[PDB]
RNA sequence: GGAAAACUUGAGUGCAGAAGAGGAAAGUGGAAUUCCAUGUGUAGCGGUGAAAUGCGCAGAGAUAUGGAGGAACACCAGUGGCGAAGGCGACUUUCUGGUCUGUAACUGACGCUGAUGUGCGAAAGCGUGGGGAUCAAACAGGAUUAGAUACCCUGGUAGUCCACGCCGUAAACGAUGAGUGCUAAGUGUUAGGGGGUUUCCGCCCCUUAGUGCUGCAGCUAACGCAUUAAGCACUCCGCCUGGGGAGUACGACCGCAAGGUUGAAACUCAAAGGAAUUGACGGGGACCCGCACAAGCGGUGGAGCAUGUGGUUUAAUUCGAAGC
RNA sequence: GGUGGUGCAUGGUUGUCGUCAGCUCGUGUCGUGAGAUGUUGGGUUAAGUCCCGCAACGAGCGCAACCCUUAAGCUUAGUUG
């Protein structure tokens, strides 16, 4: 029911592994076909690469890589016919923390393996220090409405 | 025809869109784009002042 | 009806002033599109809903103290004012028209319609000289678009602008002919006369002529009108009485033409028409609702099957479905 | 005997618009009539679901649960459970 605009937000859960709503909420975008026992154990495997490649614990580097997907301009698409409708957003922090992490389990399955067994730990510290994979949802939108920048 | 200093230039393009407001010159120009006819004229001249 | 008088409202001749785009003639200056030249410079400038034709290497435009042309002259600009009407607009002046108020001096109704006649007569068209600076029929170019050269665009011809001849036509309509009496109001505003306070030129109010906006009784079929009557009365002229055919044949008049004015019938249809009502759809606007769209997650179409449709096929591949 | 024909002779009868929420009557009044008012202006909402204010009042149909049940209770019999 969108027509009458705004819809009340959907809430998290902090799980009692690490006490974090993202965490949980990083266990429900990975949850492909929603496979709760099947997907989570297994990305309990997948961030055994992660912090192999990241000595500091996942409580602080899962802030700190979706640190660099959070942006600070991105694009809604308004009616104004013959234009781009490039028009800068500057994000809610809702959204804001929703599009950071819904990229991330869409990129998994496009490298050299294809085992979520350690898709999920390829993914994830390959995305972190603002360089490819996930940054494509922050840094394309930084390199998208700004060389025509006459389109707000 | 008027000078905007000892400011910024916000002001001063607040002065010159402005000096642009308080004057028949754009509105002029906006006046003087094609021909109204004067059976037609005067249709601006009741339908703008004639109800005011 | 004629005969002898007067009064002045009504009208004219008086007097004191207001205003202006009212017609025909002389000046002051501004700004602009076009040109030629300086400086300047070199890649685009113009034009585009979308791009392009074009204009660009000559400097195209640009750019200013400053060089010019065509033609008009925002500001004072108004349900302002004047003109019978077509109309009237930068102004300074010339010649005036005419409006209006006030005092009302005077002549003693000197009036109205208005057939004839005479004028004006908007725009375009028949032509002349400034006209082609801008605009622009006709013509041109580029593409769009499913369709072009159409909606887009310019260049550009007479025609434009004006003066010099007209034609005699417009929704020239306030869709209300012109002159006179009488019946609810309020409300601004244009000019003159009237003032009370005063004002430091302004408040309130009488009146005239009007310019406007709302609004009784009366009115009509209703709209709507109601002091700037379609109300209540009088006088004159003109026009009308079904629609086409028809402003049409012919004839008459005019015109330089364009063509115009004047102005029927045969024959056919019994309906045309004016108001006001309910729906209808809307490429007219507005308001809400929907995994309708977006926000996210897969599928079918990807390819093997088997399932019955539609094609074939038979004497059967029964018979009916068939967009949600 | 007909499935031989004919929904279009038809009784039906369903799906659709469609969750669409809209749809009707008596007394007033007003109109020469053609016809209009009760469902609306203000604020509050999931749908004739509100209250004020409205020339309205009365009468409605669908209208929410009412029917079945989730679950959260109590009570009965401990029955082969």
């Amino acid at each position: 029911m969108p027509r009458k605009g705004s819809v009340p937000k959907r809430d998290v859960l902090p799980d009692p592994i690490h006490n974090s709503k993202l965490v949980t909420k990083l266990i429900n975008k990975i949850m492909l076909d929603g496979k709760r026992g099947t997907a989570q154990r297994i990305l309990y495997s997948a961030f055994d690469l992660v912090e192999q490649r990241s000595g500091r614990d996942a409580l602080e580097v899962f802030e700190e890589a979706i640190n660099n997907i959070m942006p600070v301009l991105e694009v809604k698409a308004r009616r104004v016919g013959g234009s781009n409708y490039q028009v800068p957003v500057e994000v809610r922090p809702e959204r804001r923390t929703t599009l950071g992490l819904r990229w991330l389990v869409n990129y998994a399955r496009l490298r050299g393996e294809k085992t979520m067994e350690d898709r999920l730990a390829n993914e994830i510290l390959d995305a972190a220090n603002n360089t490819g994979g996930a940054v494509k949802k922050r840094e394309d939108t930084h390199k998208m409405a700004e060389a025509n920048k006459a389109f707000a | 025809t008027v000078v905007r200093k000892n400011e910024s230039l916000e002001d001063a393009l607040r002065r010159f869109k402005r000096s642009v407001s308080k004057s028949g010159t754009i509105q002029e120009v906006r006046k003087r784009e094609f021909y109204e006819k004067p059976s037609v004229k005067r249709k601006k001249k009741s339908e703008a002042a004639r109800k005011r």
